[PDB]
């Protein structure tokens, strides 16, 4: 087996690591960029912890091998903030008691942030398909869902 | 994880080269790897030679023509749900694409991955059989179609279909729906996102202007190693008007043909019953349809 | 067809362990600058307890929710707090970060009381101690009070541990006092039945918790909501099936043991009721498993409201549903 | 009511921070110089002896620190949160599918795998016991002790005997719930070591520290002083992470290498070998005159509690204590038995047993409503507990009750949005 | 100190110093304080964790006098007008009992 | 802390202070030497910030 | 500057490391083999504070280029422990009250042990001029000696 070289843009900067090629872009994530935020909760895209932004979409890391990565552009929870500060949605996923364990949420924010990227005034209708990868056992979705909503009528808000 | 050699060709050229001088290993295609990944890292699969056709976005494609569609085998799910065609006029393939696992699942697996892995429940599969579907499988051997019942029956390097160790499936063919004929499909699962279809019911039909049923095709789905075929149930409508009464006429024969050909299923005596209760819905849908 | 139906279930839960002694402790640091640090052992399983002694240590005290700091669960630097288990947190080590401030506030008091009165004086409320206690008039601010804690050689620091009042059981007849306090709660909820093809949605939920009074009314109803969807699991979608043969349990992973998804979960309508009297922090009391239990009865009763059978037993499965369709008819 | 300066306010909470900005670390976060990687070689078989077991192939492994068993423990090897029966490396019997043998720390998972894939072994199979049926059969083999009896309870209040004779409607039926698994989206997670000052550590997804700490100590003949344990940000528990699950055999594999020890279950093998919620079985006769009113209530209860303990004693009287409902009823009989069986090990699951007693008392009081042609809101308020009731436990309610407000608040929302 | 103070063995107690996250302020370490200062804040904290040990000791016949000292056991003012105790059997009847023994301190030179 | 928080306009209780293994002060580290600093640069930064003089 | 290749035992293995030349042993230890038990509390060689075992002969690692320790022998305070045990030398540092703030021990414990494994029974003067290469601030030596006469005593048995 010999190594591959994999290129691609990690929150926000261009990378570039010689590695091995059997591991998959979970293992990658975690164990040779160090992004923790990136969660393993089943090893077989269920759970949606393990949930990156790729190339503009969520994915599920663990069910891509790493050289999948390569000429892409990923966004892992590390980089939704914006100068060491909570982005709006990440203030709205404190505020709104979407938070209980804490362990889906990287997913579900990088989901909600990959939908809002795209349709920055989604129906509440879309907001739940658009999150409906993301397994969650403490919060019933509920509040879960009302942070996106209200980033979503803040957002507007900021029409001054 | 299994050591193995990783290649990620640049064309479909490269693939079928790669694809062929490896054919004894044999070699492990990858697409979306929502299948493969998992099979690798549980140990149900030991590639030595894993060949990525991820940037083969020339396979990426929907085009459709005056009466076929032909889909690329890279088109992922939500490529597929999202085009406003399938979306408006071929609802069989639409449900079931919008159904698969979840957003995450839609937007990497392939329809080529999931006609490819054959899996019992798969969605696609349980649509493109009730569509009738044709594949296209290449190598450096050239290229043969072959429609989907006779790729499943059939068995190559592996026997779950007729794939080839050398062979690419690089695109899905389907009829175009004319003025008059309908397709639908129902997912019958325990959860309403990242569900196993329990029956993946398919119906698809045709009619001649007078409203004479032409054509009939149901699929039951989950309820046999392929799509379990109602063949005397489609025969029992060519020749005549479809109508809920006409459609229902047909149940006690889905029925018996579960309880048959299902014999050694596990739940066989629940899905006997449920099957008639997922076409019913499935008749709503057929007949809306064409009025 | 497709049949709707409601039911009610209402439920009963003691608070803290049944009849036997399970105490927990906390300590507490007030520095000169008006915050503080607060030290139990009481696990955070997502729940929210390190909030929840937050927010009690702020209003005890009387200082700034922002102002309080908390570390938990590491057996090096906090007092043993018990398990995290049978909703007890928020009473027993609630109590024992109440019991905690009071002793600190002892040199607080009686610093502030330097400037004429004593123990009667309502010390604590938005960062002040107000002489009130028949003139809120002659007050004096945190920042205030500390400088002449400073001046005093004094330090406000204090040590707490509580554990419910109750009895064991007699073995003969079980007859004793096994809890100090219990919730209630009353769940209706509303499905719809698929009498052919066996499918159960659940479309609404009303889940009516008693909690005393509630440290955190978002947390209390996240409680309520994850309790509510974790029902609807446990009757229409969990299973565990074991092998008989080896013992291995055959559906481990989260694609064969089925949980809600978004999509599955109903409009949940959670109601906040308030008791008086309870021995909690401020009257409050558990809710961690009282937020689940009431559901479960509730879908049953629901289904068979739609359907007009009984089902004495869980999981009701889409086959179940049919069998007993089918066992109405012919 | 009572205008608090803070309480009850939407604050937001104390960690959450962490959590939205990925910076939280759960115990499969932390990596530290020169860790090693540990996994546990556990058993395929319900009920056997070990005639044989082989490690050194795993050992000859290039990369395998060490392969230990029961014998590399210094302490005891005996433990469980309220009973202790289960052991931290099997030592005389298998009792259960997935019971941890031996385990392993490498400098890789693969290593660890591959060391698990070499250690062979041969058991003296014994009857698998699943069913309580068989369990309460003299005959059947004892588990532990000298019966599978693991646990009974007896509730007696006033006269059910008496009782039942006056009234004017009796409804019966078994009611029953299944196994369940807890399902928490982080799989257990830890990681010792010995810090900087030489402070034996353990990292761990838990939600009793103190407890872990305690069977830590004793594994290693420690005091509690000097075994710390440190609960990380935890990804949820509901019961589920009580129960010891990767502390000691992480410990101890800290203890030998004196090197870091990380281990992260698979979600396969955390469901497989964490506790479930006891599957029981509930017989139960309820009366009640004309009016709506309860006279009697008798339960006839059974629990598996699969092969180890847990928090079965604590399910059994809680159950027991319950089963009635929450409310008034002068006339109560309750007996439970709760037996070890092969199965799975029934543990704690939001509720100890509530659930599953719900099930009964709220079927029984449905049918009573149905049958009495009352509401079912209006029969239980009727019946409700209400400051001064006396419980079938001889304890009077003095303060907190508000059960009453539950349910008409409950129906009044219900009317409003569902059209009760 | 703290060993004298609650009669146990040295090698069982555990310290942890000058970190402000959870250690409660002990002044600056200068002007030979520390022992004085510190050492009476460590006593008092002992004697408060005390006071339940000694009231779950006591309720064996006597009260105040009793002392909870030397060799990991609590005696008896005298020595056996009523046999000792040791710290066993009293942590044994203090979880029986439900009780902790904690304790907070402060001292200030006068 | 106090020091520090002060520096940084924070409640104490949101600043910690980690006494290290010291090697000898003899009264020449009851002032402040690094502190306020080291401090002053993670909080503009973001990031750990070391300083051995 | 090119990238120069060192290869020595360090602590009873051998390593081997490319790195650039300009740096001193004392980092080199420090920084890329993490031995920070090796102190550094002058950078002149004068408290000895970073000493070392270099080749049975203990020198201050401050003077020293990294590509110094090219084909040398090398023990730091680390590869004392015995399995991760205190070995004698270290167990009797430890009784006899040698240690205060303990920022000066690692390098008296090399430079005791360094004499030690050539004279085991050497002389309190051959003991104190051995040692006289360290420098401490809050013992005033005494103790540190007295734990050296100590192990030297048990190490007649
Ligand atoms: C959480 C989760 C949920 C799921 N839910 C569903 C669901 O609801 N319905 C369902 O139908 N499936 C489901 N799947 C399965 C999977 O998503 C589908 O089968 C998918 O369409 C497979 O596409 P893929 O590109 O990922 O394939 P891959 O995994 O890459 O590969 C599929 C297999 O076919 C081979 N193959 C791939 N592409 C080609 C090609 N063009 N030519 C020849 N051989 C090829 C590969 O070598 C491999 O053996 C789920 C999977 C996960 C992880
Ligand atoms: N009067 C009250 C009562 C409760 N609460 C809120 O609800 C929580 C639950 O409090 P309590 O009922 O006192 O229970 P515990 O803190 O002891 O929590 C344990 C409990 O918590 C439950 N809910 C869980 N929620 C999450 N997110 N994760 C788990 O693992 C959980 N496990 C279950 C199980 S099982 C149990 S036993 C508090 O932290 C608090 O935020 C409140 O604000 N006011
Ligand atoms: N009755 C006593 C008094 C003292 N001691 C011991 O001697 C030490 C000194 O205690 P104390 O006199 O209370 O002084 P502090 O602990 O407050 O230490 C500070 C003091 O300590 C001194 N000695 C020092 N010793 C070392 N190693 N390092 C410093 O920086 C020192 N700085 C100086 C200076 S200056 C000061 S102000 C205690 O830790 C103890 O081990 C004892 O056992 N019994
Ligand atoms: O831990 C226990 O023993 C316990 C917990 C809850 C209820 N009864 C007992
Ligand atoms: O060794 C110890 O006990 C120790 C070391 C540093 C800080 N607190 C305690
Ligand atoms: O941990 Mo739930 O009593
Ligand atoms: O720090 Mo010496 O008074
Ligand atoms: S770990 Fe990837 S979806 Fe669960
Ligand atoms: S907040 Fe715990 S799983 Fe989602
Ligand atoms: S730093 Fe080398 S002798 Fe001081
Ligand atoms: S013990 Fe402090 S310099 Fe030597
Ligand atoms: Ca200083
Ligand atoms: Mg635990
Ligand atoms: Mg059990
Ligand atoms: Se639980």
């Amino acid at each position: 087996m010999n190594k591959i070289t994999i290129n691609l843009n990690l929150n926000g900067e261009a990378r570039s690591i010689v590695t091995e090629p059997n591991k998959r872009l979970l293992d990658l994530l975690r164990e040779d960029f160090g992004l923790t935020s990136v969660k393993e909760g089943c090893s077989e895209g269920e759970c949606g912890a393990c949930t990156v932004i790729f190339n503009g979409d969520p994915v599920t890391t663990c069910c891509m091998l790493a050289g999948q990565a390569d000429e892409s552009t990923i966004i892992t929870l590390e980089g939704v903030a914006e100068d060491g500060k909570p982005s709006l949605l990440q203030q709205c996923f404190l505020e709104a008691g979407a938070v209980q364990c804490g362990y889906c949420t990287p997913g579900m924010i990088l989901t909600a942030k990959a939908l809002l990227d795209k349709n920055p005034d989604p129906t509440d209708e879309e907001i739940t398909v658009a999150m409906s990868g993301n397994l969650c056992r403490c919060t019933g979705y509920i509040k879960i869902h009302a942070a996106v909503r209200y980033a979503v009528e803040r957002c507007a808000n900021a029409a001054a | 994880m299994k050591d193995f050699e990783f290649f990620a060709p640049k064309t479909l050229e490269e693939a079928k080269g790669l694809l062929h001088q490896y054919k004894d290993v044999p070699p492990a295609i990858i697409a979306g790897g929502t299948d493969l990944v998992i099979e690798i890292n549980d140990r149900w699969e030991k590639p030595d030679v894993v060949i990525d056709i991820k940037k083969l976005k020339e396979l990426e494609y929907i085009r459709v023509e005056e009466n076929t569609i032909h889909i690329g085998a890279l088109s992922t799910f939500t490529q597929i749900e999202n085009h406003p065609f399938i979306r408006s006029h071929v609802r069989a393939l639409y449900k079931a694409a919008s159904q698969v696992g979840s957003p995450q699942i839609r937007n990497l697996g392939t329809i080529g991955g999931n006609l490819s892995t054959s899996s019992v429940a798969g969605d696609g599969v349980s649509a493109m059989t009730t569509l009738d579907a044709t594949v296209v499988l290449e190598s450096v051997r050239g290229t043969r179609q072959m429609k989907l019942t006779d790729f499943f029956d059939g068995e190559g390097f592996k026997r779950r279909n007729a794939l080839e160790a050398d062979e690419i499936m690089t695109e899905v063919i389907i009829d175009r729906p004319d003025a008059h004929s309908a397709s639908a499909f129902y997912k019958l699962a325990k959860r309403k996102s990242l569900a196993i279809s329990v029956i993946g019911g398919g119906m698809a039909v045709k009619v001649d202007d007078a409203g004479v049923c032409t054509w009939a095709s149901m699929r039951g789905g989950c309820i046999g190693r392929y799509p379990l075929h109602f063949k005397q149930a489609e025969e029992m409508l060519v020749g005549a008007p479809l109508t809920m009464e006409t459609m229902e006429a047909t149940l006690p024969i889905l029925h018996d043909t579960v309880y048959d050909m299902a014999r050694a299923r596990p739940s066989v005596l629940y899905k006997k019953e449920s099957v008639q209760g997922v076409f019913k819905k499935l008749f709503v849908d057929i007949l809306d349809q064409l009025e | 067809m497709k049949k709707r139906g409601k039911g009610v279930g209402s439920m009963w839960y003691g608070i803290g362990n049944t009849g036997l002694p399970n105490p927990a402790a906390a300590f507490v640091e007030i520095h000169g600058d008006g915050s503080a640090n607060v030290m139990f052992g009481a696990a955070d399983i997502g729940q929210g307890s390190g909030t929840a002694m937050a927010q009690i240590a702020a209003e005890e005290l009387g200082l700034d929710y922002e102002k309080i700091h908390v570390t938990w669960g590491d057996t090096m630097v906090t007092p043993d707090g018990g398990a995290t288990s049978a909703s007890r947190q928020t009473l027993i080590t609630g109590n024992a970060v109440i019991l905690a401030c009071r002793q600190a506030k002892e040199t607080l008091a009686k610093t502030a009381a330097e400037k004429l009165d004593c123990a009667p004086e309502e010390l604590s409320f938005r960062d002040n101690t107000v002489f009130i206690t028949a003139d809120p008039e002659r007050s004096m601010t945190y920042g205030e009070l500390m400088a002449a804690m400073k001046a005093a050689g004094r330090m406000a620091v204090g040590a707490g541990s509580y554990n419910p009042n109750t009895t064991g059981l007699a073995p003969e007849n079980m007859s004793g006092i096994p809890f100090e306090v219990y919730s209630y709660a009353t769940t209706i909820a509303e499905v719809e039945v698929d009498t052919e093809t066996g499918e159960v949605d659940v479309l609404k939920v009303v889940s009516a918790h008693d909690v005393g009074t509630p440290i955190n009314r978002s947390m209390v109803e996240g409680q309520i909501e994850g309790g509510v969807t974790m029902g609807q699991g446990f009757v229409l979608m969990e299973e565990i099936e074991v092998n008989t043969k080896n013992g291995a349990i055959k559906n481990p992973s989260m694609s064969k043991y089925i949980i809600p998804s978004n999509r599955d979960v109903p409009e949940i309508h959670s109601i906040l009721v308030e008791s008086e009297g309870g021995p909690g922090p401020f009257g409050a009391k558990g809710v961690g498993e009282p937020a689940l239990i009431p559901m479960i009865p509730a879908v049953v009763a629901a289904i068979e409201d739609a359907l007009g059978t009984r089902f004495t037993h869980t999981p009701i499965m889409p086959k179940d549903i049919v069998a007993a369709v089918k066992a109405q008819e012919k | 009511g009572k205008d608090y300066q803070v309480l009850g306010k939407n604050k937001v909470k104390v960690d959450s921070l962490e959590k939205v900005m990925g910076t939280a670390k759960f115990a499969a976060d932390y990596s530290f110089p020169d860790m090693l990687y540990a996994g546990v070689f556990r058993s395929t078989v319900p009920h056997a002896r070990i005639v044989s077991l082989d490690l050194s192939k795993a050992r000859a492994i290039d990369g395998v620190e060490a392969v230990l068993d029961y014998h590399a423990i210094p302490g005891k090897n005996r433990f469980g949160i309220i009973i202790k029966d289960e052991p931290c490396l099997v030592d005389d019997k298998v009792r259960r599918y997935g019971d941890a043998i031996a385990v392993v720390a490498a400098q890789t998972p693969d290593l660890v795998q591959e060391a698990l894939d070499a250690i062979t072994i041969e058991y003296e199979e014994l009857e698998g016991i699943f069913t309580m049926e068989r369990a309460l059969e003299e005959d059947s083999p004892a588990i532990h002790g000298d019966t599978n009896i693991h646990q009974v309870k007896h509730l007696e209040y006033g006269d059910v005997d008496a009782a039942f004779k006056q009234c004017d409607i009796v409804v019966e039926d078994t009611y029953s719930t299944h196994r369940l698994t807890h399902m928490f989206i982080e799989p257990d997670a830890g990681v010792s070591y010995y810090d900087n000052e030489g402070m034996l550590t353990v990292v761990v997804s838990t939600q009793n520290p103190h407890y872990d700490r305690g069977e830590v100590a004793g594994m290693l003949a420690l005091p509690n002083s000097k075994v710390r344990i440190i609960q990380a940000t935890t990804g949820g528990g509901f019961g589920g992470k009580l129960d010891l699950s990767v502390q000691c055999h992480c410990a101890l594999l800290t203890y030998h290498t004196k090197k870091p020890v990380k281990m992260v279950r698979s979600r396969e093998e955390s469901t497989t070998v964490s506790s479930k919620r006891h599957p029981m079985t509930m017989h139960c006769k309820t009366g009640a005159t004309k009016d709506g009113r309860l006279q009697a209530v008798q339960v006839e209860m059974f629990g598996d509690t699969g092969a180890y303990a847990s928090y079965g004693p604590a399910v059994i009287t809680r159950a027991t204590v319950h089963c009635m409902g929450p409310y008034v009823v002068p006339n109560v009989r309750v007996d439970a038995k709760f037996v070890y069986t092969n199965n799975p090990m029934s543990g704690a699951f939001r509720g100890f047993g509530v659930p599953q007693a719900s099930v009964c008392h709220e079927g029984q009081m449905n049918a009573l409503a149905k049958a009495l042609g009352m509401d079912p809101i209006d029969i239980r308020i009727l019946n409700a507990h209400q400051v001064g009731a006396k419980l079938a436990t001889g304890q009077v309610l003095e303060n907190s009750v508000g059960l009453i407000e539950t349910l008409e608040k409950a129906r009044e929302k219900a009317v409003e949005v569902m059209g009760y």
